[PDB]
Parts: structure tokens; sequence; C-alpha cells
DNA sequence: AAAAAAA
DNA sequence: AAAAAAAA
């Protein structure tokens, strides 16, 4: 699968949702 | 009643598909628009071969296409679209000959031919908008294998060159990458990856997407975002009474386009490459918010931090 | 008693636009300046063709422009400007012939031709100053497509080649990039993205922007900065009684020509210089957020 | 401020 | 989120 979250509507891109912390 | 673009599209689809063209199914409209885009781009069998500056390998494919028999009447297209016996007449009459350019037609001075080319261009734009919407819709539940890193995701949707030429500001891919890399003129248009595109059943009717529309979650999301956009956008939807399948729109995202967070160095100040990240060291992205404009007013909603595709997958389990 | 620079511009605007030229509207003055600049650069339909070293496509474009019908009296240029019957005579007598060079004019010794060339150059400078101001004003609410990073934002405004040739110290873009990214001479001008340009309604009358004159927030911001400058510059303006989209200038920044957000700018007020803490958000973002 | 001088 | 230009 893919855990990316592209930057949109003023939000910052995330290279991996899980690693965030 | 309807603009020139939508009237042209309705006329074309009706002429080509008889009564088999359902005007209230997004999948059927998308399939019809794809077939029409192929027809008007001379990608179907039996149409003019593209040889102007083609390489021998491309010339092989073009000659094979030209030699191949054209689609026959009654042929099944997609799922529930059937070609009529009069589709050949429409293809011969309403499709500009290969290599046609608006300047030559204007120089000729034929009003009928000018209107024909204008209709062709408007149809191309409408079909490409529907193509981008269908690309987002597919991406909502089907990750593209090509997209593996944010650099690849930056150029969605990966549509052909004709799609880019029709809608440079909505279509991404190889040609958008080339245009961004290459020299940028006054006509350069940046890829608006989350521009609002009404569902095809709305786009052909000319109804602009707004608050209160009876739409499904997947189609609304494909309208306002795509698979890898954040899941907080799902807040722009609300199930109707009794749940069912179709809900209602409670709001729309703000800052859909034209978001710049640069602060150039001026008056002795130091430049900032990104206002959001600058902060002081607290790079907590989960605290970010999106401004959703609702009927009552604009509200700031905390980001979910999870892709729309993943949110939909989790809620479907 | 205005300077010749402004007198020439006013005379040209009058001759070419009749009474339709309103000297109190920034948009009207900007449109008139743009039309005059494209007239004096030989860019209007029916004018001479730039075919000295044009490529095939450029050769064809210039030939089509020459063959195309020239503007006629009554044409609508913008929103509130209508060409008069005198515009042909003005374009014939005041616009120097294509390719003319000041050296040859001075060598010939013709006083009339020398004056015409000097007036043409002064008019070009005035029109380009107005063009830069209008570019800032536009960018206050709608950023250029070419501005994606700081490297791109460093070359605002993206104006044409003639604009740069006229005011190299104010105009940016491709030609400013080329000049900066190349061998530089003694007569080389550095781009000043924040050089103070009075609003056109003030520029064409010689009034120097100063504390205490009635202006609009967008007007002042376009005068002293552009869209991507820090929002603290908004402190240079103050709304009047009832606002009404019209206020007054309370200061003008200096050096126009944790710690990162603690940087301050210097503002010259009626009393003296004061240090104002930066906002951290560009003027574009601040205007978007404060719009409602 | 005077001088100089297109993808 | 109008119109005129205009292929690896």
């Amino acid at each position: 699968s893919c855990f990316l979250v592209v930057a949109s509507h003023g939000l910052s891109a995330i290279a991996d949702s899980r690693i965030e912390g | 009643e309807l603009p020139r673009n939508l009237e042209v599209f309705n006329e074309a689809c009706g002429h080509v598909f008889g009564s088999s063209f359902n005007r209230e199914d997004n999948s059927v409209i998308s399939d019809a628009a794809a077939f029409l885009f192929k027809m008007h781009t001379h990608s179907l069998d039996g149409q003019e071969a593209k040889v102007l500056r083609a390489s021998e390998k491309k010339r092989e494919r073009e000659n094979a296409k030209k030699s191949r028999k054209a689609p026959e009447a009654g042929m099944r297209v997609g799922r529930s679209l059937i070609l009529t016996s009069r589709w050949t007449e429409y293809c011969a009459t309403c499709v500009p000959a290969l290599g046609s350019k608006m300047k030559v037609i204007k120089a000729s001075g034929d009003a009928a031919m000018i209107q024909m080319m204008k209709d062709h261009n408007s149809l191309l734009r409408v079909c490409v908008r529907i193509e981008v919407w269908k690309a987002r819709y597919v991406s909502l539940v089907a990750l593209d294998e090509r997209i593996q890193t944010l650099e690849d995701a930056q150029w969605f949707p990966y549509l052909s060159g004709d799609s880019y030429r029709a809608c440079p500001g909505l279509v991404g891919g190889y040609f958008a990458k080339k245009a961004a890399a290459g020299e940028r003129g006054k006509n350069y248009k940046k890829l608006n990856q989350t521009a609002i595109i009404p569902p095809p059943r709305f786009l052909i009717i000319g109804h602009r997407l707004q608050i209160g529309d009876q739409v499904t979650l997947r189609e609304l999301l494909a309208s306002i975002a795509w698979g890898l956009c954040d899941g907080v956008l799902a807040e722009c939807w609300s199930p109707s009474q009794g749940d069912g399948s179709i809900g209602v729109v409670v709001g729309l995202p703000l800052q859909a386009t034209g978001s710049c967070f640069l602060v150039v160095a001026s008056h002795g100040l130091s430049a900032i490459a990104d206002s959001r990240i600058e902060g002081t060291g607290n790079t907590n992205l989960l605290e970010e918010c999106i401004a959703i404009q609702k009927q009552d007013g604009v509200i700031k909603c905390k980001r979910s931090g999870k892709s729309l595709y993943h949110c939909l997958k989790e809620t479907a389990g």
C-alpha cells in the first residue's frame, strides 16, 4: 500500500502517516 | 438553457449513443466522454494515421490503426453504451480533419467550419474535465502503482498529451512535468491538483457544485480531491436520513488553489521558504487545520493526518 | 509647473484619449500607460514589424501584426478609455521611427528630433514605472503562475524586455535574471523589488508619497511592496473614520532600496523611526485571511 | 538626476 | 472554480 498524504488546501505533505510523531 | 460547451457535448453523446446513453450515471458519462475524446483525437481504428514527425516505431502503430477496421454499429462501449448506426456520419461530419488548426479555418472564413472547430475544442475540454474527474474517482479506491513518493504524487493525474493540451491547469503527468521544467511563459498554467470539478452528471447539466447537493461521498471526494489527499476533506459530507448511499454536501474546502507560503526577504528581513514549517521548531503537522466553508460560516477543521484512500478503506471494513 | 517627464505623459494621454482619460483612477491611468507603452514600442496592430533578426515564428507574428488592421477612433482600450481621431497624428509625429537610436539623432543636430527622442524615452520610463506599480498591485491578491519558490520569487515583477530596458532597477523577470546571471558592467543596476513607486494618480502629477495622504491599503502596499512581502508592512496604513476602503499613510519603511520571527522592520513615522515586529506571513496570505 | 542601451 | 493562441 501507500501511506503518503500530498499537500492540499494549506496542509503540509506527509512522507508517511505512520512515522508522524 | 445550456452553454455552448454542454450543449455540444449533449448533442454529440446523443448522436453517437442513441438512447443507450444514461444522463444520470457518472460511469456511463465517463465512458461516453472517453469514447468521444478518442474519436475527436483520431485514436480510434480506421482514422488518419499520425505521421507528421512520428518515429518509425510510432508510424508502425499508426499504420496498424489505419489499416484496422473501424468500430461497427452496435458495438459495446464500456458497460452500458451501444454505438448507433449513425455514429459514422457524426464522426465524418463533426470531427475536424487531422491537423486542422483554428488559424487556417478562420482564414478560410467559413462560419460553419469555425463553429465546428469551436465545438470540437469545447468538447475536448469537457471530455478532459470528465477524464480528470474519473481519474480522481478511480484513485479514491485504487492506488496508482506509479505513485510511490511525494515527487511522483506531485504530478497526478497522469493523462495523455491531448488531455494536457485541452486542460493544462488540471492535467498533470509527463507533459505537466515537462512544462514545469521547461521555460515558463506568460501562458504557463500550474497544475491545480485539487481544483473543484463537478461530477459528470452535474458537469453536463451545467449545475455548479455547491452546498446541499445530493451526492455520494466517493463522488464528492473525487470532485474536491483525490485518493492521497488528506482525509479531513470527508468532513465536507454528511449522510442523509436513513444512511443509504447518497448524502448531502455540508460545505466545501477553502484554499482549493493558489496557496503560497513564501515570504521574500525585504526591508532587512530574512526570507522564509514555508510559513507553516518555520514556526520555532514545533513541526507538528497534525495540528494543521483546513478552512471548510459551510452554509452557516467558515470553520477550521483539524487535519486527520491520514490519506483519503486509507480513510475510505478503513470505513469500508 | 510639472517636470517635463510628467508633462510629456499628460500631453500624450490627452492627445490619444480625449476626455475619456480620467486622471484620478489608478486602473484607468495604468491602462493608458500600457497602451502608450505598447504604442511607443511598436507593438500595436499596423505598426512596423520587428523583423531585424526575428525567427520564422516571430517573423510571421510580426508580419501578421503589421497586416492586421490598426486601432481606429472609438476603440475601447480597457474599460473607460476611448481612442480619439488625433491618435494617428500623435503616433505619426511623436513615436520615433522603428530602430531609431539617440546617437544618430544627436549627431544629426535636429532639435525637433532630439526633443522627440528625449520625450519618447522619458515617456517609456514613466509608463514602465506605472507598469511595475500595477504589477505589484495585481500581485497583492493574485500571484504569478511562475512564482513557486524563493528562487522564482526573487525576480518579481516578470515584465517584458522593453520594460527592463527602460527601468532596469525596478523591472525583474527573465532579462533581470540574464543580467544578474552573467557578466556585469559598471553601468549595471540591481533590482529593487521594494523601491517606492507613488500610485499612478500621484505619479502623473509629481506628488511624492508621504505620511498623511489619503490612500487605500492595497494602494499603499503596492506602492511600497508586493504580494509576497511580509505582512507587517500593513502597519504603514491606517483606516480613517468609518474606513470606507480609504485610509491614510502613517509611515514608510526604511531600507526599501524564535529569533527569525523576532526580526523587526524600521518604519519612519511623523515622530521618528520605530521598530515593528514582523508578522511572518506574506501580504498575500494576510489579505486572504483578513478578507472575511 | 544627467549619460549609455533581444527567448 | 470568458475568450483568443497552441507534441516523449
